RNA sequence: AAAAAUCUGUGAUUUUAAUAG
RNA sequence: AGCUAUUAAAAUCACAGAUU
């Protein structure tokens, strides 16, 4: 459509060269005039149009990207953190989870008024002599105090003559019990 | 030498140790002296007196004072008609020779060290430093040992509560004092003496003593004068809580002891008018017990400070709405039929109807919000987390509430790195965090409300304060407005307890139709409506651990409230150029406008600010209940005197003292202030300014008027006492004359509880206007909390305009031939508000772009900051923008395969868009 | 390393929350008590022994799984 | 309203008498006419769109008045409900025993749920509270006598009367809810 | 289940005003 | 002879920041 208003452009334009009529040029240029009114109405419902796709374009993608996000929130944030606890320089971090990622870990943490408690589960003499050193438990960067172990269904192992007789002789795991010498 | 010193000894005693000898001793003591030539209530030295330790008692001083000898006679005719009562000490009378003239002495047996007038001044004058009367009081008396004071903060009762126990002690030497006030006005009537009676007569025994300015009369009709006695020793009867011995109800509610009727009781009227003549009797004014029949906005005022100080000795469980047997529908019920003020005492309703039956939407609608009906049929409840007052619990128990953490935004966080910030050179660092709380979190700030005591104003002084903060508001037009014509901006928001479980307020504000609202109007002004409030917690960025609540008033509370307030509201924020600023913007220029009209005018100008703790909590019932009454002296013409105590009355029982739900269980606030009323921000200004003025007052009339020298501020001490102590009505010339003093030397910038001050330096050293250590002494007797002194600040030039306030800096540049003021914020504030985000869809950033622009605008003023680091806040927040606008068009291009055209919306990302939001005009 | 400490214990409440250790208010009066003192640290030394206090109580709930941080 | 055909039965007589060369005199007139159509069938047609717009306007006004009135009715309904269920749970027959005893017949609202409910919920902090409050199992508040029946700790489970000695009492997660009942 | 106010930013709809054909 | 385009302002709706 916008062609047609075009060709007579050029034309008519260029007919001001030559020795038309002066009153044909004016019912010429009135021509024209319209046919420029009639491609601006064009230019506006036309891009009228555009803007709103584009828009519809935008608000939608936005949506698409906020509903896939809060579909996986949870597995996503636990490699999050694991991904951060890798950029801290400290060598704490990597003890504990060297030690998590072997056979020896916690198991229920009780806070309490006095001092907290922890449970650890040894399943061998290596994981043992890991974590127990001079007497004590060292886990979480700090000095844990052993009050009493615990056999598989048994006690047996609490008079600590444990380094080398229990190890050959009795069934594991073997579990200790300590309590955090410092309060925080 | 050693002669006259035998005959002071007296007749019948011995063991006197002199302190000075045969000569005077010099002492500072507080006077309550007014005279032709000065009117004060400070401290003056004194050189008449010889003072001499009783060693056999515990504090027995005898003191002997000489002069003139017709002096010492005509003492004695007054000694002689007044000796017979319980009130005077023991005088002696005698004359001694010198080498070359005769004078006379009076001497007086076993006085006490400190006059009442130094217990009173110490308390009403405190600061932590020079504070050595009041401690040496409180040993000799017996309150405290010695060990106590060594604690360094012995004195805060924010972190002390201990304290409120030692004052207490102090108790019986006031309540004594009085008892024996009345006793010696008794004996001046009968006897014929015309005097004026003031503190500075009596010991801490409550003898009096020291009369030579009272004058003889014919038997009887004698005449005491006792506004001042009363009257400056108002704040310390309350806060030392002197009417103690005078508790009607003497047993404990959880012993096995206790009678269940006893509960029942509300009606005091007769026990607190018993009260009035055994300690006020020459009180002289009038006392109505209930305010409801009172004549003037200043008797209302007046009769309410005495219902507060009666109010110690009543129970506990007295107070709170009254109820009464009904019928709807044919089966019964109890609902509202009153309500018990601790202020104000009892008010009846006009309109109460006790048959109902097809009920209309707004009779559904306050059946359904009063606590009536829901609190009597639910089951008991003892909360001893609490010290409030608390029966009643849902019938599906109760339950707690936790507050969980922020999201990290690690998108955000990785980019400032990469840019260099946060490196360990300690330059800038995150100072604001999301905190978590435990479940308790509500009740355990609800319980804070422990700070609210009940304070007592000194009446005499509180009128003359009330004239002179009401000038401030005389600009501002007031009144009613039809329901037709109010505006409400948010209709997407809560609409309290229990209209909140059906609908938001959008709801309610469409089902009623305008005639219902103004129905419901028009009643309220003839009835009073309890509602309850909801405490909720705020889940925002703080640099602070504490929890803080904000309570959510019931829908009938405000929806009726703001059509009585909103065209006098509406005017705080259009008038422009006054010391209210809440409608003031910050941006245009409109910070340099603030400041460079505040500065204007004051000679030797100087910048102080203030802080309130804990505000919320600590506001006293007294001074909130004025604000209500400030803020509705504009009705005049469209409300009767009748109409406008029911809308007082209502915005009590609705805000200070309700009902509040949290948890699953209703508690009976004791009172304060909820961030959730209509008119907090404007009921703290009017509050704010209540405060600073009475620095002023008290401080300017503690000059010792006898060594000024400004004849415009001498005159004005003098006319300032006068109207308060010695004058039944305030002229209203005085006011304009004192109110027209301040604002050229005391100029203010007030905003709810922030604000600042520009006030002439050289009157303030010389004390005749406020000052910090003037702040200090207000807020201990008015508002019983500390003010430490690093929690304000002094800006002694002008140049670097006020340190902090609204929590912005502010800096002066210079440009071109102006120079101007701009206001920039923490820049841990601004980095901080994008790596932790309340939302975890906010943590893609890409989904609210317009979330770092409208950041950036506050950020921009720091472009002109002088710290390279600082520079570097803005202009960060720029290229962050760019990067997501720059994402956000190649993604959808990927995505969809349409291109947006970036000229439409590059102007983001470049200076001078921000910087036309800090242009003048 | 400071702002670092005080980055990964926000997303260490943000995987115990989840967990629904707000369920026993003993538990959870005990990690709101580190994570508000971890914050408020200026030491980093002090703020490094919290936050292993506060990653050895995490890792008892059974919450390893697979680790690339070995 | 007829004013589309007219201007198309004037464009055909202008076409008819253009094309074939008709006396400018005659084409004069009608591009006279087609002025006067174009331009009346112009300002004819503005009238098309202040129709259509009202015609929207009082769509979307009914809708919205509609929508009111079901919502108004809702919620009202939804009101007798809960204000019924309330009257339904009064025990008015103590209620009314201790309305007599009041000298006006008018009591304070936080004495009532104290004086005449038959149950009552105790908040206990510490033990050293919880054995003033306890006497035999029996406990006394405002001059009444309420045994204990049920007790729950913070948690939500439930708790023996026999678990709360000393030595298990710091086990115990405080603080400890108390249901009481009276006896009459 | 998440309050009373003030200020500012972005977008959409309607109307009005000015300039141009 | 009244109809089309670009800017400015007001109102309504939605979302987002900062302050007491
Ligand atoms: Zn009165
Ligand atoms: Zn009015």
């Amino acid at each position: 459509s916008y062609v047609i208003y075009e060709n007579a452009r050029q034309q008519y334009e260029d007919a001001v060269n030559n020795g038309s009529p002066p009153q044909l040029v004016k019912q010429l240029r009135h021509a024209m005039n319209v046919a420029k009114s009639e491609f601006d109405r064009e230019a506006s419902t036309q891009r009228k149009l555009d803007r709103m796709a584009e828009q519809a374009a935008a608000q939608m993608y936005k949506e698409a990207r906020a509903v896939n996000r809060k579909s996986k929130v949870v597995s996503a944030m636990h490699s999050l953190l694991f991904g951060m606890l890798r950029r801290l320089d400290m060598s704490s971090v990597d003890t504990i989870l060297n030690l998590a990622k072997d056979g020896v870990v916690p198991l229920s943490v009780i806070p309490a008024v006095s001092a907290t408690k922890l449970n650890i589960v040894t399943s061998d003499i290596d994981s043992y002599n890991r974590i127990q050193r001079e007497g004590c438990v060292h886990y979480a960067g700090t000095i844990w105090n052993i009050i009493d172990i615990k056999d598989n269904d048994g006690k047996v192992v609490h008079v600590k003559e444990v380094t080398a007789q229990n190890a050959e002789s009795l069934s594991w795991p073997l579990v200790l019990g300590c309590e955090r010498i410092v309060k925080l | 030498d050693m002669a006259y010193l035998n005959r002071v000894r007296g007749s019948s005693a011995a063991r006197l140790e002199p302190c000075n000898g045969t000569d005077t001793q010099h002492v500072y003591r507080a006077f309550d002296i007014y005279n032709k030539d000065v009117a004060c209530l400070g401290k003056f030295l004194k050189v008449n007196c010889v003072r001499l330790k009783n060693l056999d008692k515990h504090d027995a001083f005898y003191v002997v004072k000489r002069c003139t000898k017709s002096a010492m006679e005509h003492e004695q005719s007054i000694y002689s008609r007044l000796e017979k009562c319980g009130a005077v000490a023991e005088h002696d009378f005698f004359t001694w020779k010198d080498g070359r003239a005769i004078y006379g002495n009076v001497c007086r047996k076993d006085l006490t060290e400190y006059t009442m007038m130094d217990l009173c001044y110490a308390l009403r004058n405190f600061d932590e430093n020079n504070c050595d009367v009041l401690k040496s009081i409180l040993i000799k008396v017996g309150a405290c040992e010695e060990s106590y004071f060594n604690n360094k903060v012995w004195f805060d009762p924010v972190e002390n509560e201990d304290i409120h126990r030692v004052y207490a002690l102090l108790g019986t030497i006031v309540s004594r004092a009085m008892l024996k006030c009345v006793k010696f006005c008794d004996a001046m009537v009968e006897q014929g003496i015309v005097g004026v009676v003031t503190l500075d007569n009596q010991d801490l025994n409550g003898d009096f003593y020291d009369f030579g300015d009272f004058t003889c009369s014919i038997k009887g009709m004698g005449i005491p004068i006792c506004t001042s006695y009363y009257s400056y020793m108002m704040p310390v009867m309350g806060m030392t809580n002197c009417l103690a011995s005078e508790c009607f109800v003497k047993s404990d509610i959880f012993g096995e002891d206790f009678k269940s009727y006893d509960l029942l009781e509300y009606d005091f009227t007769e026990h607190k008018t018993a009260l009035f003549n055994k300690y006020f009797k020459y009180w002289g004014l009038q006392y109505h017990p209930n305010c409801v029949d009172c004549s003037d906005e200043q008797c209302i005022v007046h009769c309410a400070n005495f219902n507060t100080l009666f109010s110690t000795t009543i129970p506990i469980t007295a107070f709170g709405p009254l109820c009464r047997k009904c019928w709807i529908d044919g089966v019964p019920l109890v609902t509202t039929a009153g309500y018990h003020f601790k202020q104000l005492g009892i008010v009846w309703n006009n309109d109460l109807n006790l048959h109902s039956s097809r009920l209309s939407i707004n009779e559904l609608l306050q059946f359904c919000s009063d606590p009536a009906l829901l609190i009597a049929s639910s089951p008991a409840l003892v909360d001893q987390r609490t010290v409030c007052f608390s029966v009643a619990a849902l019938g599906t128990g109760m339950t707690n509430q936790t507050v969980k953490p922020g999201h990290f935004n690690k998108e955000f966080y990785d980019f400032l790195l990469e840019q260099g910030f946060f490196s360990e050179g300690s330059e800038l660092t995150l100072k604001h965090f999301f905190f978590a709380q435990k479940g308790d979190a509500a009740v355990k700030d609800f319980d804070y409300y422990r700070y609210n005591r009940p304070t007592v104003l000194d009446i005499c002084q509180a009128r003359v304060v009330y004239q002179i903060v009401q000038r401030y508001f005389d600009i501002y037009e007031g009144g009613c407005i039809t329901a037709k014509e109010v505006v409400v901006t948010n209709l997407n928001k809560s609409a309290g307890y229990p209209l909140n479980k059906f609908g938001k307020a959008g709801l309610y504000y469409e089902s009623l139709s305008y005639e219902e609202q103004d129905e419901l109007y028009a009643y309220t002004k003839r009835n009073i409506l309890p509602t309850m409030t909801q405490l909720n917690l705020k889940y925002a960025i703080s640099g602070k651990e504490r929890a803080r609540t904000v309570g959510g008033v019931s829908l009938l509370s405000t929806m009726t409230t703001r059509q009585y307030h909103q065209k006098h509201l509406k005017s705080i924020v259009n008038t422009r150029g006054a010391s209210v600023v809440i409608g003031t913007t910050k941006f245009y220029g409109g910070w340099d406008n603030m400041l460079k009209n505040l500065i204007d005018g004051v000679e030797n100008p100087c910048l102080m600010g203030w802080d309130y703790p804990k505000c919320d909590r600590a506001l006293p019932n007294m001074i909130r209940m004025i604000s209500a009454m400030i803020l509705g002296s504009k009705h005049t013409t469209c409300c009767s005197s009748t109409d406008r105590f029911f809308r007082l009355c209502n915005e009590l029982a609705q805000v200070l003292t309700e009902v509040v739900y949290s948890n699953g269980g209703f508690y009976l606030k004791p009172g304060g202030t909820t961030s959730g009323d209509a008119t907090t921000a404007y009921a703290n200004s009017v509050f704010n300014i209540f405060q600073a003025v009475s620095a002023n007052v008290n401080k300017l009339l503690s000059v010792d008027s006898n060594v000024c020298h400004n004849l415009e501020v001498k005159q004005l001490q003098r006319k300032l006492y006068e109207c308060c102590y010695r004058s039944t009505t305030v002229d209203d010339q005085f006011v304009v004359e004192y109110y027209g003093y301040l604002r050229k030397h005391f100029s203010m910038m007030i905003l709810s509880d922030d604000g600042v001050v520009c006030y002439n330096n050289d009157y303030a050293s010389l004390g005749y206007v406020a000052d910090l250590n003037a702040f200090k002494a207000v807020l201990y007797y008015q508002n019983n909390v500390f003010m430490s002194a690093s929690k304000c600040w002094i800006e002694p030039d002008i140049n670097k305009g006020p340190h902090e306030f609204c929590s912005q800096h502010t800096m002066q540049i210079v440009d071109k031939d102006g120079t101007y003021y701009l206001p920039y914020p923490d820049p841990s504030r601004i980095l901080s508000a994008g790596v932790f985000v309340d939302d975890v869809v906010k943590t893609d950033a890409v989904v609210l772009l317009e979330r770092y622009v409208s950041l950036a605008i506050d950020a921009y003023p720091l472009s002109k900051h002088e710290n390279p680091e600082y520079k570097k806040v803005f202009y960060v927040l720029l290229d962050w923008v760019k990067h997501l606008y720059k994402t956000l068009n190649a993604g959808v291009l990927e995505s969809f395969s349409v291109t947006l055209l970036e000229d439409s919306t590059a102007k983001f990302w470049d200076e001078s868009f921000y910087a036309n939001m800090y242009e003048k005009s | 390393k400071l702002t670092d400490i005080k980055c990964s214990n926000v997303v260490l409440l943000g995987c115990l929350s989840s967990m629904n250790v707000s369920a026993n208010s003993t538990e959870w009066a005990y990690c709101v008590d580190l994570h508000n003192k971890i914050n408020l640290c200026n030491d980093p030394e002090k703020a490094q022994e919290m936050l292993l206090a506060l990653l050895a109580f995490f890792l008892s709930k059974n919450s390893a799984f697979g680790l690339d941080d070995l």
